[PDB]
RNA sequence: UUGACCUCAAAUCAGGUAGGAGUACCCGCUGAACUUAAGCAUAUCAAUAAGCGGAGGAAAAGAAACCAACCGGGAUUGCCUUAGUAACGGCGAGUGAAGCGGCAAAAGCUCAAAUUUGAAAUCUGGUACCUUCGGUGCCCGAGUUGUAAUUUGGAGAGGGCAACUUUGGGGCCGUUCCUUGUCUAUGUUCCUUGGAACAGGACGUCAUAGAGGGUGAGAAUCCCGUGUGGCGAGGAGUGCGGUUCUUUGUAAAGUGCCUUCGAAGAGUCGAGUUGUUUGGGAAUGCAGCUCUAAGUGGGUGGUAAAUUCCAUCUAAAGCUAA
RNA sequence: CACGGACCAAGGAGUCUAACGUCUAUGCGAGUGUUUGGGUGUAAAACCCAUACGCGUAAUGAAAGUGAACGUAGGUUGGGGCCUCGCAAGAGGUGCACAAUCGACCGAUCCUGAUGUCUUCGGAUGGAUUUGAGUAAGAGCAUAGCUGUUGGGACCCGAAAG
RNA sequence: AAAUAUGUAAGAAGUCCUUGUUACUUAAUUGAACGUGGACAUUUGAAUGAAGAGCUUUUAGUGGGCCAUUUUUGGUAAGC
């Protein structure tokens, strides 16, 4: 990550004596703890699973993963919230009934 | 409408104007003002330098990064090894900013000197009362002013390597461009 | 039967509070057309006038889910500039920001999410007394469907080890400021004109006072004032310059090292669609309806999409002078 | 035998502003502009000043980008003035500005494709009835004035409407 | 096949003698174009005139016309 020291190209931009700055606690805002791993699975537990999660179980039993995603896209927004969530039903079908 | 040869001109005076017209007659006004401010703040203040010290950084963005000017304030680290705690800082005169890091060794070293050099400018009352009185300086910028860094010798020997600068930065353009080209390249085969 | 709890009522019950006015400037809603395009419907006039709701001496904004792509900057507001520029537009008429740079002013912060659990440690009200913008004792009540202490991401918390550093709350006298009173120089001496000398002429005086006004015509010196100083009277604000009464406290705060941890906001983000709006262009913000997340997550990176990286912040809760 | 005018007094119509074209005056000049702001003051005056910013000093392409001397900064024709000789008339020399023309240089377009190669990069060299608001010993910046332009009630008074 | 109107020419940027350049042209130093050097002065190439000639920038008003002689179209003609 060290720079060329000329003006144009790849690593471009004046060389400088580089620190390491400490790292920010901010930064590790979404990071998972012991607490609330806990709360989360005894949740799913007592509440169950949405309508919609219903049927896309059904769907990767019955029409694989694929065509899963593209429902999961559709009753979500992006698609890069639909590889999570079927991800998640697949685990969860692991869990319930193969095991 | 249009006739002769002249500048075509975009006036934009097509709402109502006249409404929010600003004329500054009060400029000598204001001045007096800022100024009558400015003397009863440091009478309120005591010997009290009216401002705060500030460090010194780099201005961003390709166009101004060759000159150094005055940043908000000194960050946690550069707080620390001067040798004090962010909180008495604030207290004595130093203005601190949690938001800007450091990253570079030249920034960070001369922020330490300026710290070190104007806690052994300053007096510091006690908190008793006692309060001998002190002359009051109005600007700690101008007692700690901002130099630009220094940057090459007068006069040096010729080193001449026999390479071209325009090939070099000809070739490091034209590496940049078919980077992603050669590397598709390299693993498809 | 009797006694609680929950929810819902009544009283000319005890104590409070809201309305209306003003509206130059300020925060929102709602919302035109004349006009311009040499006609005209998109556009423009204009996110304007009229209409409606809500504040203050300022309001609002504000301590980054920012800007950037640099050797990076660092809450907000305003001025100079960027710039009549990028961009929008029957790409016609027209419209049109933002980052950097200089400057004015500078200020920082706190809740939710943790068992005080060897002791709800918290608070309204009533009553008696007192040093009365409040304090103390006592008694009901609120409250565990969570009131205090402790911790807000810059962190920080629970244990272990070794160390030093620093005080809090009131009187009185002065100062700072404002509202006021009083004191503090020198010709009305002669001649002429005139109803009137404040005019003309001669000879003097004061001046840090020859600003202004009055008095029978142009008055520094006739009167009030003006200039420079002195001496009082009544309050606000604790900003602080000295003195004085209380030890607050087996109280509070800061700093080194080891280890285990590190809770961070949901019909919300986001997505589709419709309408409106913006310079924002495969869609800038706002709103309705439908769908509806995640936790090495999430937002943004000004051309839609799949795949792989990088950078940068930390939303959906809150306060704050110039 | 078109319209206004019975009479008199007073009032009564090209203005100011933002941005500009030509010309002229002034300061400085490859620079120029103190007045956002700071300092200072006999206090809206006068006087003084740092850093930036604007324009100018480089152009040309949609863009990536590249970027102005073969030579006394070229040759030729015409040129005021000056120089030499001459009584003069003239002849010769040198010739700024400016005018015409042929070349050279920089960018765009269309061609040629050397030494060398991450074998597809690199683009040397030499051309073309093509093209540019260019270079070729800089001229601009600021203030002021008459005249002209555009947006503004826009020289003054006037609709039927919305 | 007229009259009246109308193009060009009447010199120095001209004529002549000699010979330099080229990738064009010729069977060919043939030609073409542009030049070096030499010769010819203002009866220097007809007339008359010439409040001097050449050149640039900027901007006002105007963009309803009408009449007479001659030529001439429509119409019986017209102050059409
Ligand atoms: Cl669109
Ligand atoms: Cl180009
Ligand atoms: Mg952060
Ligand atoms: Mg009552
Ligand atoms: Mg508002
Ligand atoms: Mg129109
Ligand atoms: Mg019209
Ligand atoms: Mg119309
Ligand atoms: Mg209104
Ligand atoms: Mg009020
Ligand atoms: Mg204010
Ligand atoms: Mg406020
Ligand atoms: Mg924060
Ligand atoms: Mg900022
Ligand atoms: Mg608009
Ligand atoms: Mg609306
Ligand atoms: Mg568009
Ligand atoms: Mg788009
Ligand atoms: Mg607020
Ligand atoms: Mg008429
Ligand atoms: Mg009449
Ligand atoms: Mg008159
Ligand atoms: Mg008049
Ligand atoms: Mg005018
Ligand atoms: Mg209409
Ligand atoms: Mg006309």
């Amino acid at each position: 990550t060290v720079k060329t020291g000329i003006a144009i190209g790849l690593n471009k931009g004046k060389k400088v004596t580089s620190m390491t700055p400490a790292p920010k606690i901010s930064y590790k805002k979404g990071a998972a703890s012991n607490r609330t791993k806990f709360v989360r699975s005894l949740v799913r537990e007592i509440a169950g699973l949405s309508p919609y999660e219903r049927r896309l179980i059904d769907l990767i039993r019955n029409s694989g993963e694929k065509r899963a995603r593209k429902v999961a896209k559709k009753r979500l927004g992006s698609f890069t919230r639909a590889k999570a969530k079927v991800e998640e039903m697949n685990n969860i079908i692991a869990a319930s009934r193969r095991h | 409408a249009i006739s002769k040869n002249l500048p075509i001109l975009k006036n934009h005076f097509r709402k109502h104007w006249q409404e929010r017209v600003k004329v500054h007659f009060d400029q000598a006004g204001k001045k007096v003002s800022r100024r009558n401010a400015r003397a009863t703040r440091a009478a309120k203040i005591a010997p009290r330098p009216l401002d705060l010290l500030r460090p010194v950084v780099r201005a961003p963005t390709v166009k101004y990064n060759r000159k150094v000017r005055a940043g908000r304030g000194f960050t946690l680290a550069e707080v620390k090894a001067a040798g004090l705690t962010a909180a008495y800082a604030r207290t004595i005169g130093i203005a601190v900013d949690h938001r800007r890091q450091n990253r570079n060794q030249e920034i960070f070293d001369a922020n330490v000197q300026r710290l070190k050099e104007y806690q052994s400018k300053i007096i510091v009352f006690p908190r008793n009362g006692k309060a001998p009185e002190a002359e009051q300086v109005l600007s700690a910028a101008a007692t700690f002013p901002i130099a630009q860094p220094a940057t090459d010798v007068e006069a040096r020997a010729v080193q001449d390597n026999g390479e071209s600068a325009f090939r070099t930065l000809r070739l490091a353009r034209s590496e940049k461009k078919f980077r992603g080209i050669r590397e598709k390249r390299a693993r498809e085969k």
